[PDB]
């Protein structure tokens, strides 16, 4: 977090590319941080 | 609306051929890397140089 | 991004790794041509993406009747005469920070004061 | 005089003159007199040849085309 | 039987304004040592760009599975378009069924 | 406040170098010759044909009475010529295209040894591929292998 | 003028944002199933892959549209030549010629004919039609980077 540049570096252990890049799609889309699912833009009110 | 009209339309060849004589750049000869600024001409959706 | 082309074939160059050096190179699948890489980067996405706010600049741009004028000088020329207008990026987020153009220098900057 | 700029109401005496020439059905009148003097001879121009083929055991044709239409 | 005659032959190609072309289907030019134009006969001058300075890949042949009668011209050595009482022309290309 | 109609009454009270001759050839040469320019895509600056080494050639490579549909006589000629041409040595090969645009405006000035020159109308217009450069020719089996 | 044409040309962009391997591919008339961009243009006649970028994409400064072209030039790395390409476009669909000989020359016809009919449908104007299709692949992936 002190790091004015947030950085996240990985690797792994035949045309090796697309299994990486695919790799990169499981990352964005098919990891789910921290919520519940389906749920968006929680407000709140008073 | 009152003074709207409905266009009757004309030929385009007298345009088209009028138009290389000032200086349009056929299609064919269009590289677009080597002129990239030049601006692209349309004449009724066919796209002539 | 950025990748180049064969000679000859012209066909794009697909990253080759060379097991024996250990060391990048660029093969054309078509033919026998290789060539050493430039850079260790091959692929960049860029999800959040700030260009093409500028894009659409033209050399004539200044000729244009439908684009408003305003009187704030250039930084660099100190000319007063420009056009403006928002970013050319079409999406929901974009911000409506404004692009002034000079007329003079041609020279493309911003309205935004946090950020420059 | 007569390089003067104009005022609003002088604006009306151009419209007159508008419709004096053109008079408020005239697109269609335009546009069916086009269709009479020019798509006719163009319609009737563009497949009028027609050919017969006729086979004989020494072969022939037959061929009509199409001129000039006249409208009465 | 293809043969090539030499190719060593540089020819220059020209895009004629386009009646003057239609009706050739004599003159005289005057190079100016990097502008050049063209005396006509009796009548206009022309000046002529250097429209392309490296022409290459591009040769001229000739004709005289069906094999046929072939031979080389020359190579294209440079790329060229004609430039233009030439008020009459100007005129002319102004003014441009039943 | 109203509308002005005594207008009427308004308006009626109112109112070095260096000169260098062209010559057309005599056509003779033109009857026996038709001229073709000759356009590569190899993006290789130079390609000579001497660099193309040799031998050259060049070359293209019952019913009762009824009904026959019409057509024009130049698109009729073009289109009974669809063999195109080609050329070896005996291995590099080109194959061209009618580029079929720009017949047009194209006038031929060919330098001569002296600084005059001859000017003869261009015929057609083709543009050469060079074709086979890689010599995979997948075809059938390739369109299989897509079909994965 | 004439004949009252109902012929409609459409360029398909596949796959939902986010998901890799989005591809173009176009519809033709008379042929059943869509044809990948890279595959009609080798039927247009241009076989090598950089000129197609060319045609495609007039900046090479930008590398993003460059960067969505890569599936689809994969696939015409699959498929390498003008006359494979002629008869792949010919095998897809209008199985009326059933001669191998008539169907190639058949495909190159519609071409020259009913794919796109304003332009010209004279012969040898292909190179004309050409950069017209780039010219539409490049609207609608310029639409796809929401400029
Ligand atoms: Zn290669
Ligand atoms: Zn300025």
């Amino acid at each position: 977090d002190n790091d004015e540049k947030l950085i996240i570096r990985c690797r792994v252990v035949a045309e090796e590319d697309h299994m990486l890049k695919k790799i990169e799609n499981t990352m964005l889309e098919n990891i789910t941080l921290r919520g519940v699912e389906n749920i968006e833009r929680v407000v709140m009110m008073k | 609306s009152l003074m709207s009209c409905i266009s009757v339309g004309t030929d385009p060849m007298p345009i088209i051929t009028f138009l290389s004589e000032w200086g349009m750049e056929p299609l064919e000869d269009y590289v677009p890397h080597q002129s990239p600024d030049a601006t692209r001409v349309f004449v009724n959706g066919v796209w002539h140089g | 991004t950025t990748f180049r082309f064969c000679r000859d074939c012209n066909n794009m160059l697909y990253p080759r790794e060379d097991k024996e050096n250990n060391r990048l190179l660029f093969e054309c699948r078509t033919c026998s041509y290789v060539e050493e890489a430039g850079s260790p980067l091959v692929y960049r996405h860029e999800l959040i993406t700030n260009i093409g706010e500028t894009a659409g600049v033209v050399q004539d741009i200044g000729s244009d009747p439908t684009l408003p004028r305003s009187d704030r000088e250039c930084p660099k020329c100190h000319s007063r005469e420009n056009v403006f207008f928002q970013s050319q990026q079409r999406r929901k987020d974009t911000s409506m920070v404004l692009f002034f153009v000079c007329l003079s220098c041609s020279h493309i900057f911003t309205s935004d004061q946090k950020n420059k | 005089d007569e390089s003067a700029p104009i005022t609003a109401e002088d604006s009306w005496a151009v419209i007159s003159a508008f419709f004096r020439e053109k008079g408020l059905v005239s697109q269609q009148l335009d546009s069916f007199n086009q269709f009479v003097d020019y798509t006719l001879q163009d319609i009737i121009c563009e497949d009028s040849t027609l050919i017969l083929e006729q086979l004989a055991q020494i072969s022939r044709k037959y061929e009509i085309s199409f001129g000039k239409i006249y409208v009465t | 039987d293809l043969d090539l005659e030499r190719s060593n032959r540089q020819v220059w190609l020209v895009r004629l304004p386009m009646f003057l072309a239609e009706k050739w289907r004599l003159g005289k030019i005057r190079i100016n040592k990097s502008k050049i134009t063209l005396l006509l006969n009796e009548p206009h001058e022309y000046d002529l760009e250097l429209t392309k300075k490296v022409v290459e890949n591009e040769y001229v042949f000739t004709e005289q599975t069906i094999p046929k009668k072939t031979a080389i011209v020359g190579t294209v050595c440079h790329e060229c378009q004609v430039m233009p009482y030439h008020k009459i022309v100007e005129q002319r290309r102004n003014i441009v069924k039943e | 406040f109203i509308k002005r109609d005594r207008m009427r009454r308004n308006f009626l009270r109112m109112r070095e170098y260096n000169e260098f001759p062209l010559r057309a050839i005599p056509k003779e040469d033109l009857e026996n010759m038709r001229t073709h320019l000759l356009k590569f895509q190899s993006k290789k600056k130079i390609n000579p044909v001497t660099d193309f080494h040799l031998p050259v050639r060049l070359h293209r490579k019952r019913k009762t009475r009824q009904l026959k549909v019409l057509d024009e006589n130049a698109k009729k000629l073009r289109f009974e010529e669809f063999y195109p041409w080609v050329m070896e040595d005996f291995y590099n090969t080109w194959v061209g295209s009618y580029e079929a645009g720009n017949s047009d405006s194209y006038v031929l000035l060919s330098v001569e040894d002296d600084g005059s020159f001859t000017m003869i109308p261009a015929d057609k217009v083709y543009k050469f591929t060079a074709r086979n450069k890689y010599a995979t020719l997948t075809i059938d089996e390739a369109e299989k292998r897509m079909d994965k | 003028k004439g004949s009252r044409f109902i012929s409609t040309l459409q360029v398909k962009l596949y796959g939902r944002e986010g998901s890799s391997a989005r591809t173009i591919k176009a519809t033709l008339p008379y042929i059943k199933q869509d044809i990948p961009i890279v595959i009609i243009f080798r039927a247009l006649g241009i076989i090598p892959d950089g000129e197609i970028l060319e045609h495609i994409c007039y900046d090479v400064n930008d590398w993003q549209m460059l960067e969505m072209l890569k599936p689809c030039v994969e696939d015409g790395f699959v498929i390498q030549d003008r006359e494979t390409a002629l008869d792949f476009i010919g095998r897809r669909g209008t199985a009326l010629g059933i001669k191998k000989e008539k169907r190639i020359q058949y495909a190159k016809d519609i071409l020259q004919k009913e794919f796109l009919p304003h332009i010209t449908q004279l012969e040898g104007f292909e190179s004309r039609k050409a950069f017209f299709l780039g010219y539409m692949i490049n609207r609608l992936l310029l639409c796809a980077l929401d400029r």
